[PDB]
C-alpha cells in the first residue's frame, strides 16, 4: 500500500528505519572499512 | 557443588541479548557466555607451550621459546616459532583476558555487586598491552617485544635491560616504584587491620572501629577511617603500571638511548650553567 | 521507499563495490612496474 | 649453611600455605549445601575447620563462626531444574518474594554497637552537631527514580562520627512512613536527583525502618539490597529503557 | 500513552516521540565528548590523513 | 516443586529413569569398549 | 509534474554521476605519466 | 530427561567440537616436519 | 506450575521424539560420518 | 528455533570465519621458507 | 513464545525459512567461496 | 559571560544547543578573524 | 545537560582561543623556512 | 559433614591416584637402569 | 555569571599576567641577541 506525500514511499518513518541500518551504518561501515585499507597502501608502493 | 546461602542467589539472565544460552554453572565456577569463551581459549593456550618445544627446541617451560618477529620486516608477519607462532598466542592471551573481565559482568548484571572490577583487571589489560601492541608497530615490526617464557623473558630484562645506562633514571619508572613498594605498604597493616580484636591475645571482648581510632592515630598520625584504605589499596596496585606504561611509552620508541644520559638535563640551568659544583665539580 | 531496500542495496550495491574493486585491480595487481608480488625470482 | 639445603624446609614448610591458608578463607560460608537444605556434595580438598571461640564487641552472645547456616529466612524460588545446576526462578514478581538479585538475612535484635553506649547510624534530627547557619544551604531537594521521573524528596542526613561519613538518604515521602536507600550507586550533579536503579513507583516496596533514627543490624540487610534486586532484571525489554539502562560511562 | 504492559507507545503522531528520545538519553555522548573523540584527534588521524599526494613521488 | 531435607535431590524416579539411563553412558562406551580400542594397541606396540 | 518523484528522481541520479564521472575517471587514468601514483615510474 | 533440547542440545556439539577437533589441528600442526604444507620445507 | 513425576521438563511423548531425535541422531550424523571420513585421514600421512 | 539464525549465525559465524582466517594468516603468510611477495630484494 | 513439539522451536515452519536461506545456502555458497578458492593456493607457492 | 541568559545549566533541550555554538558562534568571533589571517600564509611561507 | 557551565565551560572560551594559537607557535619559532620572526637580524 | 562423600570419586579421585602416580614415573622411567619403555631393541 | 568575578578579574586576573609575564622574562635572561642591559659598559 501507497500513500500521498513525501516521500510516501517513504514511507515516512520507514525513511528512517531501513535508510539507516544499511544506508548510514552500510556506507559508514564502508568508509571504515576503506579509509582504513588505504593506510596499508598509499605508500606501499606507489613510491618506488 | 555450591555453598549454603547459594540458594536465593540461583537465576538465570545477567548475558545480554539472546538468551540465556550459555550460563551453565560447572561446579563453582561460572560458564556464561564469556565462560565457554575462555574454555575455548584456555584449552588451545596449553598447547602453545608445546609447540616450540618441537621447532625451537626444549620440551620443558624452562625454556620453552616462541620468539617475537624480527625488528624490520614491516607491518606484517613473520617466519613461525620466531614471530609467526608467536604472532597467534597473543589474540588468545588477550582474547582469554578479555573474556575474563567481562565474563564477571554476567556475574555483576546479575546481581548488583558494583562495575568497579570489570576495570581492576583493565590495569592488567593496559599492563601486557604495552609490550605487546604499544611498542612494535611503529619503530619497524613486531621484533620489538617479549618472549614468553618463565625463564627466556628472565636473561631479556636485565643482562639485556641496560640499553638505556639504568633504567633507575627512569623518573615515572621510579615513580611508577614510588608507587609500588607502597602497596605491600598499605596491605601490611590492613591485611593487619582485621586480624587481632576476636583474637586480642586469647580471651579478651572483641575492638570497634573507636580502638582502629586509637591504634592508628596511635601510629603514623593519619586516619582517612576504614574506607580510606580500600582508597588505599586500590591505590598501590593499579597505577605502578600506567607510570610504567608510561615510562615506556616514551623509553625506546623515542629514547633507545641511555637514560643515565637524561640525569644531565637537571643540570643545565642559566643560573648555575657553566658551573661545575659538587661531584660534578 | 525513496529506493528500493531488499531489491537495490543488499546485493546490488554488492555489485557496485566489487564493479569498482576489481576493474582496478587489473590496474594495481597489474603494471610493468610495480607488482611485488610477481618479480621475486627474476 | 650450603648451595643445597634451604630450598627444602620452603618446598614443604609453605606447599601447605595454600592449604592451610584456604580452610582459614573457608569457615564462612561453608560447609557446603545443596538447593533445598541438605547435606550437599561436599567441602573441596581445603575442608572447612571447626571453629574456635568469638567474643563480641559488646556482648552479643557465644556466636561461634562459622554460626547459623541452616532456613531460618524464608525463601521463594520455584524451583525449576530439580537436577542441581540449572537455575531457578521466584513465584510472582521477583521483588515480592525477595529472590534473585534483592538479598537479605533475618538477624538478633541488636543494632550494631560503637563504644560511647550508643548506636551507630543516625539522622541529623539526631545529632546536633553540624548544623546550617550561613549563606543558603542544601539539604531538601527533589528526587528522581530509574523511570525517568520524581521520586520524593530528601531533606536530611544520617551523620557519621568515626568515620565522619553517610551512610543514608533519608526520603520525606507525602504521608511518612519510612523508607530506605544506599549511598554510593547515587549521582547527582545539579539541582535535581538522579537514580538509575528503581522506578519512582516502586519506592513503598522498600521497608519502613522500624525506627527512624535506629537501623538494626537486622533490618540493614533489604534495605541496602532491593536496589542491588532492580540492577538484575530491570528492564524487558523495548524502547526506553534500552536508551536508560544500556550505554552511559560511569 | 500507556500500554498497560510497559511504559512506552506503539506510534500515534504526537506526544510520542515529540520531546523525548534526542532530549534526555544520550545527552552524555556529546558532553564527554569534544574532549575525548576530540581530544586524541590532534596528532594521531592526522598523522594518517596527509599522506595522498606528498609521498608520491 | 521445592524440596527441602536430606537427600533431596534426588531423588525419585528422576533418578531411576535419568540417572541409570545417562552414566553407563559414560562407564561402558569407555570401560570396556575402551578394551575395544586395546585391540590394535596391547599388540601394537609393547612388543617390537 | 509528470515524470517520477518516488520513482526517477533517486535513481537518475545514482547511476547518471556514476555515468559521467566514474567512467570519466578512466580518461585521466590514461595519462600515465600524470596519474597519482605513476608520477614515480616517469 | 531434563537437560535440554530446544536449547542446548544443537550448542553444545557445534562449538564444542570447535573445541575439540579445529584446536585438536594444532597439535597435528605442531610438527614442521610431518604437516600437509610444510613437508616440502625439511 | 512445575509438576511432580518422571521427570519435566519435559516432556512425554519426548524420550524418543527430543532425547533421539537430536541426541541419539549424533551417534549417527558424525560418528558414522567420521568413519567414511577416515579413509581420507587415517591413511595420510602416517605412511611416508 | 533449535538453532539461533540471527543470534549464533549473522554477527557470530561472520567472526566464526572470521576465527579461522586471520590465524592462519600468520602460520601460512609466515613460514621461514615461502614468502613470495616479501623477498623481493635478496 | 514457545511450543513443545520439535524443533518447536523451530519453528515450523520457520525452521524452514529461517535455516533455508542462511543455513544450507550458508554452508552451500561458503563451500563456494572458501574451496574454489583452494584450487589456486594449493600449490601457488605451497610448492617450493 | 557565557552563551545566553540566566541561569545556565540549563537547560532542556540542551547539549544540542550548548556544543554547537561554543565551536560556530563562540568561534564567529574568531573564525572570521580567521579568515582573512590564512589567506597571507597560502604563499608565505609554505614555498620558501 | 551532563557538560558543566558554571565550573567546566568558563574555561573553554577564554583560553581555549589563547592556547591553540601558541601551541602551535611553538615548534615554528626557529625553523628553516617560514621564519618571520629571527629574521631581523640583517 | 566433614567428609562427605558422592562428588570425589567422579572428577577428583580419578586425579587423585593419577596425581599419586604421576610424581613418580618421571623419574622410574629415567633411572640409570629401569627405564622399560624406550629400549626393547637392543 | 557562572564563575567567580572577584576571584579571575581582580586579583587572579594579576596572575593570568604576574607569572604569565615572569616567565617570557625567564627564558631571555641567559640571551644574547637581546640582553640590552646584561652590558652597561661604554
Ligand atoms: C636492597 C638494595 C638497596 C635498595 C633497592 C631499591 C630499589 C630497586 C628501589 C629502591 C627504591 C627506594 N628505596 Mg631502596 N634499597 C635498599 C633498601 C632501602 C631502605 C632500607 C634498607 O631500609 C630504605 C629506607 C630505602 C629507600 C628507598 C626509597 C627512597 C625508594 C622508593 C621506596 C618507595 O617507593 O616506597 C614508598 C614509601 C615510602 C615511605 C617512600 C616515600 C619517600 C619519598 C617520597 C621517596 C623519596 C625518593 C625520591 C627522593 C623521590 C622524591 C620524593 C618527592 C619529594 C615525592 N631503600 C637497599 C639499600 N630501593 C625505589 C626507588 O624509587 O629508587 C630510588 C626502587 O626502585
Ligand atoms: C635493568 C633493570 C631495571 C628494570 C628492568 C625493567 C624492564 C625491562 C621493565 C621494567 C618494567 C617496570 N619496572 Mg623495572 N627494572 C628494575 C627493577 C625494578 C624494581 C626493583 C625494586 O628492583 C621495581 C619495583 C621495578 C618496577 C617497574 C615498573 C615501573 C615497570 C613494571 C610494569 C609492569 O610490570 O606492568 C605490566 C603488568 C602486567 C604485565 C600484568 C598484566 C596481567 C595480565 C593481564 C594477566 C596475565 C595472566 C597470566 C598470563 C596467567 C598466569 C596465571 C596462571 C593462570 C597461574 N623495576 C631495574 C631498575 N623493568 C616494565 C616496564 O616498565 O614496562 C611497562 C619493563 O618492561
Ligand atoms: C583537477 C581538476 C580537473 C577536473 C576533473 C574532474 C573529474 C574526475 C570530475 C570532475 C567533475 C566536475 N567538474 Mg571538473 N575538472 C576539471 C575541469 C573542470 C572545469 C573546467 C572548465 O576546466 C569545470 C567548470 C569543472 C567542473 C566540474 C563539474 C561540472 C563536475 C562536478 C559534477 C557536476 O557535473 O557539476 N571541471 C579540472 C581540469 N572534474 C565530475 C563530473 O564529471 O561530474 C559528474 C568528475 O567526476
Ligand atoms: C603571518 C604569521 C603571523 C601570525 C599568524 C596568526 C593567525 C592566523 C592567528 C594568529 C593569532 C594570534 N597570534 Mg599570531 N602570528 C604571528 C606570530 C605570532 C607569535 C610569535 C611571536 O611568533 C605568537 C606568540 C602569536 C600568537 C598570536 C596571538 C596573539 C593571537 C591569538 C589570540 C588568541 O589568544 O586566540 N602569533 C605572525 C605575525 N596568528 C590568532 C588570532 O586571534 O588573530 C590575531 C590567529 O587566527
Ligand atoms: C612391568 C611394569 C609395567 C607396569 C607396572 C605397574 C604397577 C605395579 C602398577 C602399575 C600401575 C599403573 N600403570 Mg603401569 N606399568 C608399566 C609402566 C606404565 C606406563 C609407561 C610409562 O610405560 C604407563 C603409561 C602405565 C600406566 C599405569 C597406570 C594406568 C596405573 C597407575 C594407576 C593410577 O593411575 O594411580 N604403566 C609397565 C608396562 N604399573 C598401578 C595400577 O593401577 O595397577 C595396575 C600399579 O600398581
Ligand atoms: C613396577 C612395580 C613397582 C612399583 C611402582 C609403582 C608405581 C608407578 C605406582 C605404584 C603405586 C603403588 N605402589 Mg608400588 N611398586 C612396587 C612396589 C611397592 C612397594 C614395596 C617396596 O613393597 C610399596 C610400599 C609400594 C607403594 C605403592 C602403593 C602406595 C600404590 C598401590 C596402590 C595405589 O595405586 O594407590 N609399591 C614395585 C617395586 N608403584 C601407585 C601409586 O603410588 O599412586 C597411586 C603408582 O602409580
Ligand atoms: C596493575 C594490575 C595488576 C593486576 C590486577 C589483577 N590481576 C587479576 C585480576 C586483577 C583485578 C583479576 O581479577 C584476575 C584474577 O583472577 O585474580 C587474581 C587477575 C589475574 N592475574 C593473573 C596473573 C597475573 N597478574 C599480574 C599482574 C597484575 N595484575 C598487575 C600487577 C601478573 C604479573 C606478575 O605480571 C600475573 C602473572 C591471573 C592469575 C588472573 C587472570 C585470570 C584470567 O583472566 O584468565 C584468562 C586466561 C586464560 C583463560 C588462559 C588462556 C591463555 C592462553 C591459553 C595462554 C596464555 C599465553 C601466555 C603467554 C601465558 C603465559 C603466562 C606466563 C608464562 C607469563
Ligand atoms: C612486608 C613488606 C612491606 C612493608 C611492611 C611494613 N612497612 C612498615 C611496616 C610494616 C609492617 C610498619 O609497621 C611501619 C609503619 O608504621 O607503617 C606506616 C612501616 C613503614 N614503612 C615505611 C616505609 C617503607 N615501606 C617499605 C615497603 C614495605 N614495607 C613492603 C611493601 C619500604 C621499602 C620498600 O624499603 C619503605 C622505605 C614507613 C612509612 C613506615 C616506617 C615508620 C618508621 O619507622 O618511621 C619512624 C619515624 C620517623 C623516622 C620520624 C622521623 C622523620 C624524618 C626521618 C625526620 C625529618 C622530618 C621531620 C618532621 C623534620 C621536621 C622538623 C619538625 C620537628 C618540625
Ligand atoms: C588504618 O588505615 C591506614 C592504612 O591501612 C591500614 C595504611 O596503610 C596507611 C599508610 C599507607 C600508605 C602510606 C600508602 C599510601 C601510598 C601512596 C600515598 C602512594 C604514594 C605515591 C607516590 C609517592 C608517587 C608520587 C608520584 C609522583 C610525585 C609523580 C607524579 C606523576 C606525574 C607528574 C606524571 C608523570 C608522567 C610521565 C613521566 C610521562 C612521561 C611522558 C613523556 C616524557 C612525554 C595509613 C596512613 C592509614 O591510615
Ligand atoms: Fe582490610
Amino acid at each position: 500500500a501507497d500513500k500521498s506525500d513525501l516521500g510516501y514511499t517513504g514511507l515516512t518513518d520507514e525513511q528512517a528505519q531501513e535508510l539507516h541500518s544499511v544506508y548510514m551504518s552500510g556506507l559508514w561501515l564502508f568508509s571504515a572499512v576503506a579509509i582504513v585499507a588505504h593506510l596499508a597502501v598509499y605508500i606501499w608502493r606507489p613510491w618506488f | 557443588a555450591l555453598l549454603s546461602f547459594e540458594r536465593k542467589y540461583r537465576v538465570p539472565g545477567g548475558t545480554l541479548v539472546g538468551g540465556n544460552l550459555f550460563d551453565f554453572w560447572v561446579g563453582p565456577f561460572y560458564v556464561g557466555f564469556f565462560g565457554v569463551a575462555t574454555f575455548f581459549f584456555a584449552a588451545l593456550g596449553i598447547i602453545l607451550i608445546a609447540w616450540s618445544a618441537v621447532l625451537q627446541g626444549t620440551w620443558n617451560p624452562q625454556l620453552i621459546s616462541v620468539y617475537p618477529p624480527a625488528l624490520e620486516y614491516g607491518l606484517g608477519g613473520a617466519p613461525l616459532a620466531k614471530g609467526g607462532l608467536w604472532q597467534i598466542i597473543t589474540i588468545c592471551a588477550t582474547g582469554a583476558f578479555v573474556s575474563w573481565a567481562l565474563r564477571e559482568v554476567e556475574i555483576c548484571r546479575k546481581l548488583g555487586i558494583g562495575y568497579h572490577i570489570p576495570f581492576a583487571f583493565a590495569f592488567a589489560i593496559l599492563a601486557y598491552l604495552t609490550l605487546v601492541l604499544f611498542r612494535p608497530v611503529m619503530m619497524g615490526a613486531w621484533g620489538y617485544a617479549f618472549p614468553y617464557g618463565i625463564w627466556t623473558h628472565l636473561d631479556w630484562v636485565s643482562n639485556t635491560g641496560y640499553t638505556y645506562g639504568n633504567f633507575h633514571y627512569n623518573p615515572a619508572h621510579m615513580i611508577a616504584i614510588s608507587f609500588f613498594f607502597t602497596n605491600a605498604l598499605a596491605l601490611a597493616l590492613h591485611g593487619a587491620l582485621v586480624l587481632s580484636a576476636a583474637n586480642p591475645e586469647k580471651g579478651k571482648e572483641m575492638r570497634t572501629p573507636d580502638h582502629e581510632d586509637t591504634f592508628f592515630r596511635d601510629l603514623v598520625g593519619y586516619s582517612i577511617g576504614t574506607l580510606g584504605i580500600h582508597r588505599l589499596g586500590l591505590l598501590l596496585s593499579l597505577s605502578a603500571v600506567f607510570f610504567s606504561a608510561l615510562c615506556m611509552i616514551i623509553t625506546g620508541t623515542i629514547w633507545f638511548d641511555q637514560w643515565v644520559d637524561w640525569w644531565q638535563w637537571w643540570v643545565k640551568l642559566p643560573w648555575w650553567a657553566n658551573i661545575p659544583g659538587g661531584i660534578n665539580g | 521507499w525513496m529506493i528500493f531496500d531488499p531489491r537495490r542495496v543488499f546485493v546490488a550495491q554488492g555489485v557496485f563495490l566489487f564493479l569498482l574493486a576489481v576493474m582496478i585491480h587489473l590496474i594495481l595487481l597489474s603494471t610493468p612496474s610495480y607488482n611485488w608480488l610477481e618479480i621475486s625470482a627474476a | 649453611d650450603l648451595a643445597s639445603l634451604a630450598i627444602y624446609s620452603f618446598w614443604i614448610f609453605l606447599a601447605g600455605l595454600i592449604y592451610y591458608l584456604q580452610t582459614e578463607n573457608m569457615r564462612e560460608g561453608y560447609p557446603l549445601e545443596n538447593e533445598d537444605g541438605t547435606p550437599a556434595a561436599n567441602q573441596g580438598p581445603f575442608p572447612l575447620p571447626k571453629p574456635k571461640t568469638f567474643i563480641l564487641p559488646h556482648g552479643r552472645g557465644t556466636l561461634t563462626v562459622p554460626g547459623p547456616e541452616s532456613e531460618d529466612r524464608p525463601i521463594a524460588l520455584a524451583r525449576t531444574a530439580v537436577s542441581e545446576g540449572f537455575p531457578h526462578a521466584p513465584t510472582g514478581d521477583p521483588m515480592k518474594d525477595g529472590v534473585g538479585p534483592a538479598s537479605w538475612v533475618a538477624r538478633r535484635d541488636l543494632p550494631e554497637l560503637d563504644g560511647h553506649g550508643h548506636n551507630k547510624i543516625k539522622p541529623m534530627k539526631a545529632a546536633a552537631g553540624f548544623h546550617v547557619s550561613a549563606g543558603k544551604n542544601p539539604i531538601g531537594l527533589p528526587v528522581r527514580g530509574c523511570d525517568l521521573e520524581i521520586a520524593g524528596k530528601v531533606v536530611d542526613i544520617w551523620v557519621d562520627i568515626p568515620e565522619q561519613m553517610a551512610r543514608f538518604l533519608e526520603v520525606e515521602l507525602k504521608d511518612g512512613s519510612t523508607r530506605l536507600l544506599p549511598m554510593q550507586m547515587v549521582k547527582v550533579q545539579s539541582n535535581r536527583v538522579h537514580v538509575n536503579a528503581l522506578s519512582s513507583d516502586l519506592f513503598a516496596g522498600i521497608p519502613t525502618i522500624k525506627s527512624p533514627t535506629e537501623v538494626t543490624l537486622l533490618e540493614e540487610d533489604k534495605i541496602c539490597g532491593y536496589v542491588a534486586g532492580g540492577l538484575m532484571y530491570a528492564a524487558p525489554k523495548r524502547k526506553s529503557v534500552v536508551a536508560a539502562m544500556l550505554a552511559e560511562y560511569a | 500513552a500507556d500500554k498497560t504492559i510497559f511504559n512506552d507507545h506503539l506510534n500515534t503522531n504526537p506526544k510520542t516521540n515529540l520531546r523525548l528520545w534526542v532530549a534526555f538519553q544520550m545527552m552524555k555522548g556529546a558532553g564527554w565528548a569534544g574532549g575525548v573523540f576530540f581530544g586524541t584527534l590532534l596528532l594521531i588521524g592526522f598523522f594518517r590523513v596527509v599522506g595522498r599526494m606528498l609521498p608520491i613521488q
